[PDB]
């Protein structure tokens, strides 16, 4: 027969709907980021676009401010409970005590959220996970991840989803400290992941740029059309 | 051939030692006795045989129930064959030679030790434990986490003092065959008695174990042949035995066998399992196998693998060598194989953790 527990946990030293959801988050769509002192760099792959239908409703990043960027992997499903439910939040704190507290407030708020979630009864785990993408006041960076568990932490790279998008992350710690000086190659970064990552369909890949405290767009096929060829010259001036 | 000559040459005194003792067929078993010198006998032929016994046999060493040869033409008892039984059912049931020494022991200390003197010391110092007596215990139990099964077993396989000892396993005796688990067990100790320093065990009692009634169709109540005779023989005064069996399983299920064993035998053990610092007395073993560096600390990678036992860190040795020849190179370091270990453990949990609570839960 079926044999097993729920919450929580097991004797054999790890969780059940926790770890288990973990499997959720690596299954989910493909996508990487990264930081930088000016301009700060996302992707998203693996959406499966069949050119049939619309982009704008696969979309994978939303915005709760011009400051702060949403990124999640996962399904779509949740995505929209945690839109309502985190723009109201960040919009209550908008209301009262106009300066917002800076970035310790909101990471902290989805992961506890998602703790408590775990915790009372007739509440299912979330198997979805985000991260957190903006810049910090006063020119700084910004960008944490959400746990199953709750913890929220920072990391100076992006990688999920498959194999492939980890070297993308890997090919950031082969900048070492002073690349980029230009914003060019590292746009051109995900130019070139998206050869690396998915399918390789220059379809699925998404990416936006936040300089400073400018709010960022949606690059258009004009800007990231031209750093895509830069990537394939880029990769031929080391041969 | 030149074997086979002499070998093959032999005929001219068989054919002549041939003739006596020919007539031997068939084995029969007698029945009752009214007097001294006739009794009657039934054979394989199905046809039953009143006869008295030559004069070159004494009518005092013919008991009921004794198969003895014949002769054809005058019926006449000739000579005693001691075995009346068993059809097949001895090859599985049969083990010798040696193996599994003591030094393949993981570092349990108070678990081996305790068992050992219920086997061991008895038989190897007999005065000892009569003199001492009180009186030795009429069997023992073992079951737990699976490290380390069927090992310990195999122990007493190499430690064995004098003569080879029996092995059965449950689904063996399965039927067909319905009533050979009572003749087997009769038997073995009768084979005992004479030459004494014959080890009884059984494996695997949870399956044939199933307790203890159901509305219907049994069901468990033609596995009640396996679970309840077993234990009404064990549950004899004879004497009982004289080796004091042995019992291993899995599970502790179900609760009527667990529950008639306190009438009868004793030194319930559970497992253990490796203690935190004796996990690297199952690497001290495996300290010897191939090349080790002396970098190598096994208290450190003791802690990274729980509840492994020596099961699962035998892998971590062979996963030491299996990266080595993989990478073409020689010797494992620490850092090499636990890199690896880390791995083996979480990698080989995403399917199952390999939990034991949820077994009897
Ligand atoms: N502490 C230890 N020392 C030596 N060997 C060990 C230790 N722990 C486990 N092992 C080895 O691990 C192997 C696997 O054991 P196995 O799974 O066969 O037990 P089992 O017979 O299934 O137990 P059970 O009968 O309770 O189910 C055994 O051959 C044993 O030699």
């Amino acid at each position: 027969s079926y044999d097993r527990a729920i919450t929580v946990f097991s004797p054999d030293g790890h969780l059940f709907q926790v770890e288990y959801a973990q499997e959720a988050v690596k299954k989910g769509s493909t996508a990487v980021g990264v930081r930088g002192r000016d301009i700060v760099v996302l992707g998203v792959e693996k959406k499966s676009v069949a050119k049939l239908q619309d982009e704008r409703t696969v979309r994978k990043i939303c915005a709760l401010d011009d400051n702060v960027c949403m990124a999640f992997a996962g399904l779509t499903a949740d995505a929209r409970i945690v839109i309502n439910r985190a723009r109201v939040e960040c919009q209550s704190h908008r209301l009262t005590v106009e300066d917002p507290v800076t970035v310790e407030y909101i990471t902290r708020y989805i992961a506890s959220l998602k703790q408590r979630y775990t915790q009372s009864n007739g509440r299912r785990p979330f198997g979805i996970s985000a991260l957190i993408v903006g810049f910090d006041f006063d020119g700084t960076p910004r960008l944490y991840q959400t746990d199953p568990s709750g913890t929220y932490h920072a990391w100076k790279a992006n990688a999920i989803g498959r194999g492939a998008k980890s070297v993308r992350e890997f090919l950031e710690k082969n900048y070492t400290d002073e690349a980029i000086e230009t914003d060019d190659l590292t746009i051109k970064l995900v130019i070139k992941a998206l050869l690396e990552v998915v399918q390789s369909g220059g379809k699925n890949i998404e990416l936006a740029v936040m300089r400073r405290d400018q709010s960022l767009k949606i690059l258009n096929p004009e800007e990231i059309e031209k750093y895509v060829a830069e990537i394939e010259k880029e990769k031929e001036e080391n041969e | 051939a030149p074997p086979a000559l002499w070998d093959l040459a032999a005929d001219k005194q068989t054919l002549q030692s041939e003739q006596p003792l020919q007539v031997a067929r068939c084995t029969k078993i007698i029945n009752a006795d009214s007097e001294d010198p006739k009794y009657i006998i039934n054979v394989k032929q199905f046809a039953k045989f009143v006869v008295d016994l030559s004069d070159q046999v004494a009518p005092t060493d013919i008991e009921e129930g004794m198969r003895v040869g014949v002769d054809r033409n005058k019926y006449q008892i000739h000579i005693p064959l001691p075995p009346k039984i068993d059809p097949t059912v001895t090859m599985m049931q049969v083990e010798e030679k040696p193996d599994v020494t003591y030094s393949d022991v993981g570092g349990c200390k108070e678990q081996i030790e305790k068992l050992r003197e219920v086997v061991e010391t008895p038989l190897l110092h007999p005065e000892r434990f009569v003199n001492l007596g009180i009186e030795p215990p009429k069997g023992v139990l073992l079951f737990g986490p699976p490290g380390t099964g069927k090992t310990l077993c195999a122990r007493a396989v190499a430690n064995r003092t004098d003569a080879c000892f029996i092995r059965v396993i449950g689904s063996e005796l399965v039927q067909k065959y319905v009533g050979e688990g009572a003749r087997m067990v009769r038997e073995l100790f009768e084979m005992a008695r004479t030459k004494k320093a014959c080890l009884i065990f059984f494996d695997e009692i949870d399956a044939i174990g199933g307790a203890r009634f159901d509305d219907g169709a049994g069901g468990d109540n033609e596995v009640q042949r396996t679970m309840l005779e077993l234990i009404n023989q064990l549950d004899g005064f004879d004497p009982r035995g004289n080796i004091k069996v042995l019992m291993a399983t899995n599970r502790p299920d179900t609760l009527d066998p667990a529950l008639m064993r306190p009438g009868r035998l004793d030194r319930k053990i559970e497992f253990s399992l490796p203690d935190l610092e004796g996990r690297t007395h199952i690497f001290k073993i495996h300290a010897r196998s191939m090349s080790v560096e002396r970098d190598i600390r096994f208290e450190l990678l003791a802690r990274l693998c729980p509840n492994s036992t020596g099961a699962e860190i035998r892998s971590v040795c062979t996963e030491a060598g299996m990266f080595a020849i993989r990478a073409r190179r020689k010797i494992a370091t620490e850092k090499d194989f636990l890199e690896a270990v880390n791995k083996v453990i979480k990698s080989y949990a995403k399917f199952s953790a390999t939990p034991r609570y949820m077994t009897y839960n």
